[PDB]
């Protein structure tokens, strides 16, 4: 038998088998829902849409999504994305393969522990397993030290490990991910004259971010180069036409990652988060750690995110450390890489939680030793 | 006795010489078999068993004393020299080792063993292989006829024809000592009972291809062939079929300090064919090459240039051209140019990047690819990611790992491709029936730095032996329910899977090992420890290592039915990576050669798809010997065993040590084994009453008063009704009172 790593994520569900070298199934999550009456009779159309197809009838849903940071909000959206996954796209049926699902640091316990219930329950999975984001991250870099920066569509989070141990005391997690950006860009793209409100304009939105934003080395002498040259500037070709073109915005949007006061919050941007966690680290292990620093995630996929955040922590570390900053080419999936690792991993296999042992605790066994 | 030609002695001496050997003193008492110095049991008396001390008085002048625990009986005259090893009254280690000695002295080749046929090469010919035996053997029967193969070949025939099913020749013993020539001869009594000269024929690609130099022999065989002799509805010779298995590909890469690789690249290497070399780029020096420069340059194993000029003649006589000659030499030297590659870490990041590039530009010329796009595919490899492609990352360590399964892939796809070509040549369209195989494998080779290869082979050779054993168990168990007699139901095979159970089970050896190489830092010491606090004391088998006479170094030991073997860990994880780069694959299928073929087509609903990078050497062999055991599970087997007398091609004289370990690494004192618990000796009663009813001379009353007046325990013999069974001990205590009755 063979088990089933899904990475719900948030924002993008990704899927497969343990053992693969990739996921088979990368999907939004979203579920979709028609807003307009339906005047053809006979057609036949369906309540919701999910996953692919609702990006395609885009135009006339109203698009939902189950997950809003890591936490899961709407339980039978979820579901529905579940069966999606599980029927639709990799086409095996849950009662014959165990499940690793994967989850961020600091979340709610009801979180899991409804998880659970839903696997053991509604799909009658034989056993499951829930994992950390940034361990498996760790897994699939090849390191067993390293702090890791998982920044997802939701969340970001350090995760400092050194020699498999991992420090909890350590874990720092903030609610400043690509859905915060989005929002940031819609808002400051407004200032040029677009305007793009509903939830179909925000995957518009999304698509520019992905395609065409990207870190600024220096921001003050980015902005005085856009201020005064023109040579940033790039086109856009919207989805029926009317080009639009974007300046200093470009190094703007993701600009709120390292100045979270963009978006008016209060916390400190993820260069100082991460050498906050190193600082609350033990003094023995911080040199590792400056050397082992690993991001993953899509968040930190933009065009010179890795140099900055060098350039800022090695102006924030003492001047004798080497500061290294691992930032592999397949970061969006490192963290189901990871998990398929893990799960092919032969002493894994005595750390499922089964059926029987389900049956036997109630949903509470999810946070005993079988974490 | 005239029915056997010429051959008549060597084949089987006269009962008048027989009775005229028996005449012969020996002391049951004071003759028994003893522990030795030089050999392990040598031939000697003992005067007195004086306490604790004991004086064998050798035919050496030796006076040595040995201890009352180890001393054991010698087998009786009136039952010396017996043909069936399994009917001898005493079932001891040496006690076969001198029935052979006795008997190659003697000079009888062939000796049933109970279910074995084993055969001691001899090294000067003899009438025993001319034609009017094989045609007058025919018409006679197994249990009489003496022991020689044709009587097992015609019994595999016959069996054949009446149970509808193939059978299988299991040819067990060392390359170079005789093993082509005996399924030559099988062949050759195979066509007489109605191609050989064919396989005679491509059997020099073979011998390129799939040997390679080890430490106990030069020409060792690597690759499991496997000749399937089919026929038709009639009986008669309709066509011949090959497989090749386990085939082993970590040669093709690492070699051993003392061993070297295959015998191709030695044959290229040589300079008699200057073309080839300026044609390949082939420098003369073989250090030059990494690949092979690990292992033994060169040594005085054959003439490379004679066999490379052999081999070249094989193939133009068969059916493939001259260019696809070429391009199996060019592609091999390719595989060659793989191994010099450079790389080298990034300026300020974790990517690796070639510094060298002229090796690689000769090697895209050579393959047919580009070299920029070759360079491209090693250094970033693109994955698919649901409807997407993504370039992942590699550094020196994964790119080297990446190069070496390449290279063994495309040699073994090249290889098993010609085997193909081999068997198309070969094929003829008459209708092809039931077929009986015979197999030629690697033996339980046993050293003192066993490694990874070594235990592979040990792993192969326990699931035959296991196979054996259970086969011989229903044997067993049909001989019982033939007699009517039926007792001690359990089987032979478990006490052997219990070893295999170390291996293949999850958390075992195996399991272990791909787990290590999955895993991110883990290193052999990691490995080591893992082995212990998973297996130690918790397992039966799995036990410390052993340090004797200062050997080299040992990990740990498993225990096999060949003995206890201690094996080295260092260079596990790096040697069992294989992972296969999907990019240069695809280049390898839009090559503009050959090539193409090979790499065919080589890398929802439910898929076991293991990625490129979850790939081990150990697991694809697993999968190897799961399938050549389905392939011989569906056929009543048959096995050979063959023996050197000595490492010197002088005949007569021999040596005890190469007896002891061919036997132990065969396992025909594993046969004897399962045999001695429970009745081995198994005679009728006729013959039984001719020869001890002098002891109260007057069928089961006055046999059962017989035994009752010879104090006889019931446990100890099995009331039969053609056949009462007696132990070694009733035959002993038989002898004696007959002995006292005389
Ligand atoms: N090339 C890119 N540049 C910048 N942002 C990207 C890029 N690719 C994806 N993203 C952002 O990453 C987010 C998805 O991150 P992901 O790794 O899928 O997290 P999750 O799996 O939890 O949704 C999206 O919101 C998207 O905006």
């Amino acid at each position: 038998t063979t088990a089933l790593v899904c990475d719900n994520g948030s924002g993008l569900v990704k899927a497969g088998f343990a053992g693969d070298d990739a996921p088979r199934a990368v999907f939004p999550s979203i579920v979709g829902r028609p807003r307009h009456q339906g005047v053809m009779v006979g057609m036949g159309q369906k309540d919701s849409y999910v996953g692919d197809e609702a990006q395609s009838k885009r135009g006339i849903l109203t698009l939902k999504y189950p997950i809003e940071h890591g936490i899961i909000t709407n339980w039978d959206d979820m579901e529905k994305i579940w069966h999606h996954t599980f029927y639709n796209e990799l086409r095996v049926a849950p009662e014959e393969h165990p499940t690793l699902l994967t989850e961020a640091p600091l979340n709610p316990k009801a979180n899991r522990e409804k998880m659970t219930q839903i696997m053991f329950e509604t799909f009658n999975v034989p056993a499951m397993y829930v994992a950390i984001q940034a361990v498996l991250s760790l897994y699939a870099s090849g390191r067993t030290t390293g702090i890791v920066l998982d920044s997802g569509d939701g969340v970001t989070h350090n995760v400092p490990i050194y020699e498999g141990y991992a420090l909890p005391h350590a874990i720092m997690r903030l609610d400043l991910a690509g859905r915060d950006l989005t929002d940031y860009l819609m808002k400051i793209l407004t200032e040029r004259g677009y305007s793009f409100v509903t939830t179909a304009e925000r995957e518009i939105v999304r698509d520019i971010k992905e395609k065409l934003c990207y870190v600024a080395l220096d921001f003050e002498n980015e902005m005085a180069t856009a201020a005064s040259s023109s040579s940033l500037e790039k086109s856009y070709e919207l989805p029926d036409g009317q080009v639009i073109t974007i300046g200093n915005e470009r190094f703007r949007c993701p600009e709120t990652l390292f100045q979270p006061s963009f978006i008016g919050m209060e916390s400190a941007g993820i260069h100082e988060t991460t050498y906050n966690s190193i600082m609350k680290c033990d003094i023995d292990i911080r040199k590792d750690l400056y050397a082992n620093n690993v991001l993953s995630g899509g968040t930190t996929m933009y065009p010179g995110i890795a140099d900055r955040m060098q350039k800022e922590i090695t102006a924030l570390a003492p001047s004798t450390m080497k500061i290294k900053i691992i930032a592999p080419p397949e970061r969006k999936y490192s963290v189901w890489i990871g998990g398929s690792i893990l799960a092919s991993l032969s002493t894994f296999q005595q750390m499922w939680i089964s059926k029987q042992e389900y049956d036997e605790a109630g949903p509470s066994i999810v946070h005993r030793k079988c974490f | 006795m005239a029915v056997f030609g010429a051959a008549a002695p060597y084949l089987r001496k006269s009962e008048k010489e027989r009775l005229e050997a028996q005449t012969r003193p020996f002391d049951l008492k004071k003759d028994v078999f003893v522990p030795d110095d030089k050999q392990e049991f040598v031939k000697a008396k003992i005067v007195s068993r004086e306490g604790g001390k004991v004086t064998a008085e050798t035919e050496y002048g030796k006076t040595v004393t040995v201890k009352e625990d180890q001393v054991m009986q010698q087998n009786p005259p009136k039952f010396d020299k017996i043909e069936d090893m399994a009917m001898l009254t005493f079932l001891h280690e040496p006690a076969v080792l001198y029935n052979l000695k006795d008997r190659y002295g003697s000079w009888m080749i062939y000796t049933y063993s109970g279910l074995f046929c084993v055969t001691v090469n001899p090294y000067k010919w003899l009438p025993v292989y001319t034609p009017e035996v094989v045609a007058a053997y025919r018409g006679k029967k197994r249990s009489e006829a003496p022991p020689h193969i044709f009587s097992i070949s015609d019994n595999a025939y016959q069996y054949m024809l009446t149970d509808r099913e193939n059978q299988s020749i299991l040819i067990t013993g060392e390359s170079g000592a005789g093993k082509t020539v005996n399924t030559k001869r099988v062949i050759q009594y195979f066509a007489v009972i109605a191609l050989e000269d064919q396989i005679i024929q491509a059997n020099p690609a073979l011998e390129a291809f799939g040997n390679a130099k080890t430490v106990r022999n030069d020409n060792s065989s690597r690759f499991g062939k496997f000749i399937r002799i089919h026929f038709g509805a009639t009986g008669k010779l309709a066509s011949a079929d090959i497989e090749t298995y386990l085939l082993e590909k970590s040669r093709v890469i690492f070699q051993l300090k003392a061993e070297r690789d295959y015998h191709i690249f030695y044959q290229i290497l040589s300079n008699k064919k200057p073309e080839l070399l300026d044609m390949l780029l082939i420098t003369n020096n073989p250090y030059d090459y990494a690949f092979i420069s690990q292992g033994e340059t060169t040594v005085a194993s054959i003439d490379d240039a004679e066999e490379l000029m052999a081999t070249d003649n094989a193939f133009d006589v068969l059916g493939f051209t001259s260019e696809e000659k070429n391009s199996m030499y060019k592609l091999t030297g390719a595989i060659m140019h793989f191994g010099n590659m450079k790389f080298k870490l990034k300026q300020r990041e974790e990517q690796a990047e070639p510094d060298g590039t002229e090796e690689a530009d000769k090697s895209a010329y050579l393959m047919g690819l580009n070299s920029a796009d070759l360079l491209k595919g090693l250094c970033h490899p693109r994955v698919k990611v649901g409807n997407e492609y993504v370039t992942k990352g590699q550094n020196v360590q994964q790119v080297i790992y990446a190069t070496g399964a390449l290279a063994k892939a495309v040699y073994e796809r090249m290889f098993n491709w010609m085997v193909t070509r081999i068997n198309a040549t070969l094929e003829t369209k008459q209708p092809r029936q039931y077929f009986i195989g015979v197999l030629d494998i690697a033996g339980f080779e046993i050293f003192d730095f066993n490694s990874f290869e070594q235990l592979c082979i040990n792993f192969t050779n326990e699931k035959l032996q296991q196979f054996f054993n259970h086969h011989m168990f229903v044997l067993e168990q049909e001989e019982y329910k033939k007699e009517g007699i039926e007792w001690t139901f359990i089987d032979f095979g478990m006490d052997l899977q219990a070893c295999i159970d170390l291996i293949e089970k999850p958390m075992g050896i195996m399991s272990i090992l791909e787990e290590e190489c999955m895993f991110p830092k883990a290193t052999d010491m990691t490995f080591k420890a893992k082995l212990f606090d998973n297996h130690l004391g918790k397992s039966a088998n799995f036990q410390k290592p052993r340090n004797i006479k200062g050997k080299p170094e040992a990990h740990f030991s498993l225990i096999h039915y060949a003995g206890i073997v201690d094996y080295n860990i260092i260079g596990w994880l790096q040697k069992n990576k294989d992972p296969l780069n999907e990019t240069v694959v695809g280049l390898y299928q839009k090559s503009s050669l050959k090539l193409l073929s090979t790499l065919f087509a080589n890398y929802g609903k439910g898929k076991a798809k293991k990625g490129s990078s979850f790939q081990t050497v150990s697991a694809l062999h697993r999968e190897n010997l799961n399938k050549l055991m389905t392939n011989l599970r569906s056929t009543h087997p048959h096995f050979v065993r063959c023996i050197i007398p000595n490492e010197t091609k002088s005949p007569g004289v021999m040596d005890n040590p190469l007896v002891m370990h061919q036997l132990r690494c065969n396992g025909v004192l594993e046969g004897i084994r399962i045999c001695r618990k429970g009745f081995p000796n198994r005679i009728l009663y006729g013959d039984f009453r001719q020869r001890y009813r002098i002891l109260n001379p007057a069928s089961r009353k006055g046999a059962e008063k017989l035994l009752s007046s010879l104090d006889i325990d019931h446990n100890q013999y099995k009331f039969g009704h053609t056949k009462v069974f007696f132990k070694a001990g009733l035959l002993g205590l038989l002898e004696e009172m007959r002995d006292e009755r005389l």
